[PDB]
């Protein structure tokens, strides 16, 4: 099942278009679900997403003026519960220990963060934790440069195959893992 | 615009024109002050002209005009959007001056056949024996081959024969043994079986002894292995630790060098830096202003409400008034029909409500007129900001002086 | 009866064992046979536990220089043995075939040891079998060699299953087998190799020689030499590299493949002429013809064997050496067997060690 | 149990990274992935306009007809017929021929309409005319060349009508304008119209109309762009601010723009920050700084404040950030018990805490003033927070207390969870000052005092579920941050775990799975004292 | 005399080859002879083994002859037992030997693990070194903190007096701020006037309705009798008189404010015309300057 996960688009202030080949990679319709950790900021960006695939969910980050987005969500695809947060909720931003704290709160197999601003993808405690980075490469105040990066994953029941897209000029680099439900 | 007065201070400081004590406003100035500033302004910005006219004040009044015309030209250096000239350069309204000043501040039968034969015969004689020897050699080679095979053959048969002989020896020995056992077969059988079983018990004994001998050796082995690993891990860990600590210490020394040298730079910077009024001060001032904005905005906001409710009150009143007058006037006329003086009371009803409308209207008019008053007073403010009468007095005396001057010039033209 | 038990209790020359400890290492641990330190090293090379889990095959049986050897590994299952034992690999050494009966006696030994921990009581059981060819167990119902005649061990092989798997590859296999030719089997699963290869002595078994079954040969020089002692031979292997070697092999079987390989001259000696067509027919029936079980298939292969032996028999004279016949192979060609039948006759007379030269 | 001082676990986030990270394989050139893209005159005039729009002879003949018809029309003094029929013919005229052909019509329109108010009566016709222009005309620069449009605008009086035109015009502009560039004239005209809209605004106008209008303005605003001209960009912004006072959200855009300009300028300079760079920096800073007060949306203003903060952090403006914090602080009391958004009132405290959360992290990233008390600011913020009239469900307070301990833990770290560029922090100076560490711990202990106090109070309050969760977090935090080598604290953690279980409103499933997690973590070597904990932790259960 | 050198040369070659090959023959023949003796010897040995083997066979037949005298079963059991005992002696004795053997072997292996061990002092000295590094690192960090203190002090000192560049935005801000100050406050007070307006409108709406209803009912009461009706006529003329007094007071205010408005407006117009005069006189003076400079051109040319 093809599902799209994104965060912290910062569209109007930081990132008023997605780049060319990344946009291109967004073929509509070959995605089943869409999950946004927040700070995509605009309803119209969400429109562009919903036109990319209908099954959109968004949790409230900072700049998302729709405060009605939930702070968090437990989405489930394949056999995995999947926890959603804007890491602006993450105490030391990125603490693995806090991440497992979240998991134990919600008993979820995957979690995705967005507010953190490195590329992050740790699985330990046999639970998995993700930062795609900003797919628009919205500047990290703590950092000198971030390439925009985004992932789609082949979630298949007890297993998930990662596809870790990076745009490097015209270079769309990709990385794979398979996560599993042991 | 006292903040802009602080810009005056700013402009004076940047120009190097002083701020004499009451020179806290444009109001203070003489024209020279400004026009000097203009001299500085291009002399910084367009020296080619700007070098032209000394900050020295003129006294040839014509030079005052013409230098001022150079000021207009200085505006023409870019075209500040408004009118230019000595008229302005004489003592304009402070807004105008301020604006232009800002415009400035910004940009800163033959023998062979007989005997040769007998010679070559000597070759042939040896050639034949050579081939015969080679024949014999090949023969002996064949013989050695065959005999070696045969020899190995005999070797193989000998080995097998030995094997058979050993088997016969063992079988014969056993058969003799059985013959030895023949007289007491049953008793020998039982005795020997018992012997075998006891010997196996003795085997069991030794297996226990050898077991028990064995175990300590292994336990010690285990011990030495365990301490081996612990040592090996320990050493690895201390080594890694000290590697890291050394590297970090190195980086810290690098930073110390950088920090120390920068610090002396900072010493130089402290030496250089001025001591003006602070970021904070303006911050405070702004915030004050901010508060001002908030408060009066909010007061306007209450007023917004006040208007809303007040009008809906008036609305209710108007409806009640109209229905009131309908009912009242109906009854009054119904009564007026009875009698002429009741009709006079009805007359007073209509005239009274009319007079009400009259007074109301007059009040409205008063409001409007007072709005006019606001407008007029604003315009008065405008013209006094034009220093208007004083500027009359200025141009009267100026034009007087220059008319008189020009009359003298006409005289000189005719004379000279 | 008892004479066979006394032979066997000679052959069963005793038990091997290797284990692993917690200090960090797998180790040999003492046991009870007539040791050979060289051969001991060889057996260690047999030891699956030598790689803690390459494939920790929990049981192996084996034969070396006609000496059989028998093996069990369970790492450590739940038992009251000394917990220092992290892994275990129990073994025995023999000159005899009853792998199943050994599995029984070993299971007895092992479980007894799994209760006690002491190997010496288990050695009492070694002694018991030694003295009687039988053992009781405290942990188990008793075991008798009388339970398990060698021919029971021989019955276990399904020839139908193999022949239905290998068709004319089995015609390759046959033509190598009869003629005393060098047979190799490769599958990485030692369990499957064990099953298939041990079935392979069942084939033609009436032409009895069970000692052939050296179920685990290493490529070591001494081990390859030992296999060289054999000529008609079947040695089992779990890697491809033996396929490299038709100089070494007359056949390479990849049991990982279901494939059987022809050696260079075998491509004539096993070429599909008349007798090898007859064998193609017989093996197609050995898949297809249902009438006869593995031992019955052995009986009909014995029919073909008597055919070839009787072809040799009057044409051959019985030598002054008495045991065996000398074949007028020239007269056998005067019989004018169509060429593959006559060739198979010659190569089997070599396999019968009944040539004339 | 005395005021037993918290002491912390030590952690190598880098080692933790290497352990927890999964290493993804760099995928092969062109390899698969699921979305790899592998009978009066005018009557006939108008009737003829319909026929010609439908069918016509060649363009030359159309031109001839245009000349004849419009010439007569100019002769036609009657304005109503003139406007009515011209509206129809206009579409056809613009459809075929270039600008000037119509420009003549424009001139004569201006002539006929000028002397008499009736053009105001003809306001709709003027609107439709321009709408037709819109459909037929799409390149701005030509309209600027078609200067007749300015007299066209000038001809009007009715502000509202004009405003309508503006809405249409700018939406069409947006549909056409897809080029992020500039033209001063283009800017000038647009800005003039914008001010028309802005000034059209009053306090009384509907907020929704305000919003939409603003939003449109906002769109072109995004489009506004002069590339590499920070100062020009800046100034334009400044005045924009000056005029476009009528709606703050709009201004936030400007704010954002400032930020974007500044940050990118910073990046392109690559630390090679000249005097110009830093001054520019500070100016962005201020402009922004001053803006927020001008604004209204407090919460929004707060996150704006922190952005201001972080950019200053990005831009070396410590005390400046401090000021902003004081401001945030000052906003803190401002936060009312309920706030209205979407027309609706919601418990802000949830939201403010969310802010507070990201802020707290933000705290340690700061280099403090030597003069100022080491993180005094932090205490001020928290204390004030507590000073807020938090009702029940204060526990969120307790959550922050927890997390504050996580921060305190980072300060406790001789090395911080991240280190940013040129940024300094007390670590960067003090490198594990024992004294600082101790004081921090003391502060932690203060929080821990509050922790014990309210938790057992909640025990008095029978708030057993909420309190239970609070203990859940407390133990969880202790786990993350602590060393049970304080055997006393380890035991108090047991006291917690069973105390929670002895009141029992907690989710026993949570506790069971929790304990299982405790043992799973305890398995590690250092965790052997956690192993001592996790076994020494039995568990009372709803089960 | 017909004679060839090739005869000579190849003759010598042939003799050499003959002789050499013959010697090869001799050695090969000797080897043949030696192997012949060797092979024959093997044969003899073979015959010898056969004869001895035959003696063994004779011996076996005789021993088998003696054995025939009794139950073969008993004999077989005894033989088996003999072999059993033999095997036991063999493995037991051998095993004894292997017990000693393996004891020695492990003893040796342990002797290895001992000599392997019979890094720690290194570890201590490494700890010492490590401690020294941490210690100077802390004192270094002391200097870092101090220097950093200076860094902050000097930075703040720089920045407390912001750049003229900074001032730029400052003042333009101030400028809008004044604009706002004025605009807002004037708006504000004018709307306050608006308040006064609607306030007064409401007040008299209230008073009007109240008086209307009151006087309506007083009419209703009074009209009942001619005397009280006429009394209502007079009293209402008095009430309208007071109302008209309010009207006239408002009109008087209108006139007074009108007078103020007139006077100020007129002054305004006066000043407007005068300001026009002043700009005119500005022009007049500039004309005086132009005339001045023209005359100056004349004067300098003429006089100078």
């Amino acid at each position: 099942m093809l599902v799209l996960v994104l965060g912290d688009l910062h569209i109007p202030h930081r990132c008023n278009s997605l780049p060319a080949k990344f946009k291109k990679l967004l073929v509509p319709g070959k995605i089943q679900h869409i999950l946004c950790t927040g700070n995509l900021c605009t309803k119209e960006s969400y429109d562009y997403l919903k036109t990319l695939a209908g099954d959109v969910h968004i949790v409230r980050g900072d700049f998302d003026e729709n405060l009605n987005y939930p702070e968090q969500k437990v989405v489930t695809v394949g056999q995995f519960k999947i926890g959603l947060i804007h890491g602006h909720q993450v105490i030391p931003w990125g603490d693995m220990a806090s991440l497992a704290l979240l998991q134990r709160q919600f008993d979820v197999d995957i979690l995705i963060s967005g507010h953190t601003h490195k590329f992050e993808a740790f699985e330990h405690e046999n639970k998995f934790y993700i930062n795609p980075g900003s797919a628009t490469g919205a500047y990290n105040a703590l950092e000198t440069n971030i390439i925009p990066s985004f992932v789609l994953m082949d979630i298949q029941a007890s297993t998930v195959v990662t596809y870790v897209y990076q745009l490097i000029g015209d270079d769309v680099k990709v990385e794979r893992i398979e996560y599993k439900k042991p | 615009m006292e903040e802009a007065d602080r810009i005056l201070i700013h402009s004076l400081r940047q120009a190097g024109t002083a701020v004499p004590p009451d020179v806290q406003t444009l109001r203070a100035f003489t024209t020279e002050l400004v026009v000097e500033a203009v001299v500085r302004c291009l002399r910084v910005i367009n020296p080619a002209v700007g070098s032209g006219l000394s900050p020295l004040l003129p006294l040839a009044m014509s030079a005052r005009f013409r230098l001022a015309m150079s000021l207009a030209q200085a505006c023409m250096d870019l075209g500040y959007p408004l009118e230019l000239g000595y008229q302005n350069f004489l003592y304009p309204s402070e807004p105008d001056l301020r604006d232009l000043l800002l415009f400035l501040a910004e940009r800163l039968r033959r023998p062979e056949q007989v005997t040769w034969a007998a010679q070559e015969q000597e070759l042939e004689s040896l050639r034949e024996q050579l081939e015969g020897v080679n024949r014999s050699i090949e023969e002996v080679e064949a013989d050695m081959k065959t005999l070696g095979v045969s020899f190995v053959q005999a070797e193989s048969e000998c080995r097998h024969s030995k094997l058979s002989t050993a088997e016969r020896e063992q079988a014969l020995r056993l058969k003799s043994r059985a013959v030895e056992l023949l007289p007491d077969g049953t008793a020998n059988l039982a005795k020997l079986q018992l012997v075998v079983e006891n010997s196996a018990q003795r085997v069991i004994h030794l297996a226990g002894q050898w077991e028990k001998h064995r175990v300590p050796l292994l336990a010690e082995y285990r011990h030495l292995r365990k301490l081996q690993d612990c040592r090996e891990l320990e050493s690895s860990r201390r080594l890694a630790e000290i590697q890291e600590l050394h590297q970090s210490v190195r980086a810290a020394a690098e930073e110390a060098r950088r920090k120390e040298e920068v610090y002396k730079q900072l010493m130089s910077e402290l030496e250089t830096l001025p001591r003006d009024v602070s970021r904070l001060a303006y911050t405070q001032r702004i915030l004050e202003i901010v508060g001002n904005i908030r408060k009066q905005k909010e007061e306007i906001t209450k007023i917004l409400s006040d208007t809303k409710e007040l009008q809906k009150e008036i609305n209710s009143l108007s409806g009640k008034l109209d229905r009131t007058f309908a009912v009242t006037d109906e009854l009054v006329f119904k009564d007026a029909k009875k009698d002429d003086a009741v009709r006079k009371a009805y007359k007073y009803l209509a005239a009274l409500h009319e007079n009400c409308s009259q007074l109301i209207q007059t009040i409205e008019d008063t409001g409007t007129i007072m709005r006019e008053v606001r407008d007029l007073e604003e315009q008065i403010e405008t013209e006094l900001g034009k220093k208007t009468l004083s500027n009359l007095e200025k141009i009267r005396e100026d034009y007087r002086a220059l008319r008189q001057e020009n009359a003298g010039l006409l005289g000189r033209v005719r004379e000279a | 009866m008892a004479a066979a038990e006394v032979a066997d209790t000679q052959l069963m020359l005793g038990v091997g064992l290797i284990e692993k400890d917690t200090n960090g290492e797998v180790l040999w641990v003492w046991c009870y046979p007539s040791t050979t330190a060289t051969l001991r090293n060889l057996l260690l090379r047999k030891c699956c536990l030598t790689d803690e889990n390459k494939l920790l095959h929990p049981f192996v049986f084996g034969q070396y220089r006609r000496t059989w050897f028998y093996i069990t590994t369970i790492e450590v299952p739940d038992s009251s043995i000394l917990k220092k034992v992290t892994h275990f690999s129990i073994v025995l050494t023999a000159k005899d075939f009853n792998p199943e009966k050994y599995a029984a006696f070993t299971r007895i030994l092992c479980r007894m040891y799994l209760k006690h921990g002491s190997p010496v009581k288990m050695m009492e059981s070694y002694i018991a079998v030694l003295t009687k060819g039988i053992c009781q167990s405290e942990e188990n119902g008793s075991f008798l060699s009388k339970d398990f005649d060698a021919r029971k061990a021989y019955l276990a092989g399904s020839i139908k299953d193999i022949v239905s798997q290998f068709g004319m590859e089995t015609v390759i296999l046959h033509t190598a087998l009869m003629l005393k030719k060098r047979i190799v089997v490769y599958h990485p699963k030692i369990e499957a190799v064990q099953e298939f290869t041990r079935t392979l002595p069942a084939l033609v078994w009436h032409r009895q020689d069970w000692t052939i079954l050296h179920s685990y040969v290493h490529l070591n020089a001494d081990e390859l030499e030992a296999l060289q002692m054999c000529t008609g031979y079947v040695a089992g292997f779990v890697d491809l590299e033996v396929s490299n070697r038709p100089d070494l092999y007359d056949v390479f079987v990849n049991l990982a493949e279901s494939e059987i390989t022809i050696a260079p001259l075998a491509k004539e000696a096993m070429a599909m002429g008349k007798l090898h067509k007859e064998m193609g027919q017989l093996i197609v029936q050995s898949a297809e013809d249902p009438e006869k079980s593995e031992s019955h298939v052995i009986q009909d292969i014995a029919l073909k064997t008597r055919e070839i032996f009787t072809n040799l028999a009057p044409f051959s004279e019985v030598s002054a050496d008495g045991e065996k016949r000398v074949l007028n192979l020239e007269a056998l060609k005067q019989k004018r067997f169509p060429p593959a039948t006559e060739n198979f006759l010659y190569h089997l007379a070599a396999a019968e060690q009944m040539l004339k030269i | 149990m005395a005021v037993f001082p918290w002491h912390s676990r030590n952690r190598n986030y880098k080692a933790e990274f290497a352990s927890c990270r999964l290493e993804a394989v760099p995928l092969e050139f062109g390899d698969y992935h699921p979305l790899k893209p592998i009978f009066p005159k005018h009557l006939l005039f108008r009737s003829l306009g319909l026929n010609l729009a439908l069918a016509d002879p060649p363009e030359s003949d159309r031109l001839q007809i245009l000349n004849e018809a419009w010439k007569v029309i100019t002769k036609l003094k009657n304005p109503q017929d003139y406007i009515n029929c011209a509206e129809v013919w206009v579409e056809y005229t613009c459809k075929h021929f270039t600008k000037r052909e119509v420009n003549t019509v424009l001139a004569d329109v201006i002539k006929h309409m000028t002397p008499d108010r009736a053009f105001e009566d003809s306001y709709p016709q003027l609107q439709l005319i321009i709408k037709k222009v819109i459909a037929h005309f799409h390149d701005f620069s030509v309209l600027f060349s078609v200067e007749k449009f300015l007299p066209f605008l000038d001809m009007f009086q009715k502000e509202s009508v004009r405003v309508e035109v503006c809405k249409c015009i700018m939406d069409a502009f947006i549909k056409h304008q897809q080029e992020p560039t500039k033209d001063p004239v283009i800017l000038n005209a647009l800005l003039h119209v914008c001010k028309t809209m802005h000034d059209s605004v009053n306090a009384l106008t509907l907020e929704d109309e305000k919003r939409m209008l603003s939003y449109l303005i906002n769109g072109f605003i995004k489009m506004v762009s002069f590339g590499r001209d920070f100062e020009q960009q800046l100034s334009f912004y400044v005045e924009s601010r000056s005029m476009f006072c009528n709606l703050e959200p709009v201004l936030v855009q400007l704010i954002h723009s400032v930020n974007r300009l500044a940050m990118e300028t910073r990046k392109v300079m690559k630390g090679n920050h000249s005097r110009k760079t830093a001054a520019f920096v500070r100016a962005c800073v201020a402009y922004c700084f001053i803006t927020i007060p001008s604004l209204a949306g407090i919460f929004t203003r707060l996150n704006l404040y922190l952005h201001s903060g972080q950019v200053a952090l990005a831009n070396q403006c410590l005390s400046q950030a401090d000021a902003f914090f004081k401001a945030a602080i000052s906003l803190v009391p401002e936060v009312p018990k309920m706030i209205n958004i979407d027309g609706k009132m919601r418990p802000s405290e949830s939201f403010l805490l969310e802010f507070l959360c990201n802020f707290f992290s933000t705290l340690l990233i700061v280099p403090d003033h030597p003069e100022h008390g080491v993180l005094f600011l932090v205490r001020e913020l928290l204390n004030v927070i507590q000073d807020y009239t938090w009702e029940d469900n204060s526990d969120e307070k307790i959550r922050i207390y927890t997390c504050v301990l996580h921060l305190l833990s980072a300060m406790s770290q001789e090395t911080y969870l991240y280190h940013i560029d040129k940024v300094d922090s007390n670590d960067s100076l003090y490198g594990g000052d024992s004294k600082f560490l101790a004081e921090n711990n003391k502060l932690c202990e203060t929080v821990m005092a509050q922790i014990l106090e309210h938790l057992k109070t909640l025990a008095k309050d029978e708030a057993l579920k909420r309190q239970s969760s609070l203990g859940l977090s407390f133990f969880n935090s202790i786990l993350a941050h602590g060393d049970l080598r304080n055997n006393k604290l380890n035991q108090l953690s047991v006291n917690l775990w069973h105390l929670a279980q002895r009141h029992g409103c907690a989710d026993t499933r949570t506790m069971v799975k929790t304990l299982e997690y405790i043992k799973k973590q305890s398995k590690q070597p250092d965790m052997t004292h956690l192993t001592e904990l996790a076994l020494r932790l039995p568990l009372q259960t709803r089960t | 005399l017909g004679t060839s050198q090739l005869h000579r040369r190849k003759v010598i070659s042939l003799n050499k080859q003959i002789a050499q090959k013959t010697k090869h023959l001799e050695e090969l023949r000797a080897s043949h002879t030696s192997l012949q003796a060797r092979y024959n010897e093997a044969k003899k040995t073979l015959t010898e083994l056969k004869t001895y083997s035959e003696k063994l066979d004779k011996e076996q037949a005789a021993l088998e002859k003696i054995e025939s005298k009794a139950d073969p079963s008993i004999l077989q059991n005894l033989r088996a037992l003999v072999a059993m005992n033999e095997n036991l002696k063999s493995q037991e004795q051998e095993f004894k030997a292997h017990c000693r053997e393996e004891m020695t072997r492990l003893q040796q292996e342990i002797e290895n693990l001992k000599a392997e061990r019979a890094a720690m002092t290194h570890d201590e000295d490494l700890d010492r070194r490590y401690n020294m590094e941490k210690e100077k690192l802390y004192k270094i960090r002391l200097l870092q903190a101090r220097r950093n203190r200076e860094i902050a002090i000097l930075h703040r000192k720089i920045d407390e007096v912001p750049s003229r560049a900074e001032l730029i935005q400052y003042q333009k801000r101030f400028i809008e701020l004044y604009r706002q100050i004025s605009a807002v406050h004037k708006e504000t007070k004018q709307f306050f006037t608006l308040y006064n307006t609607l306030d007064d409108k409401k007040v008299y709406l209230e008073k009007e309705i109240s008086l209307l209803n009151s006087i309506h009912e007083n009419f209703s009461q009074a009209m009942a009798s001619p005397a009280a009706r006429d009394q209502f006529l007079r009293q209402m003329e008095q009430i309208v008189e007071g109302i008209k007094q309010s009207r006239m007071k408002m009109e008087k205010k209108k006139q007074e404010n009108k007078m103020r408005r007139d006077q100020l407006n007129d002054q305004y117009l006066e000043l407007l015309e005068k300001q026009r005069l002043y700009f005119k006189t500005v022009k007049e003076f500039k004309e005086e300057g132009r005339k001045n400079e023209m005359l100056l051109s004349k004067v300098k040319a003429k006089a100078s």
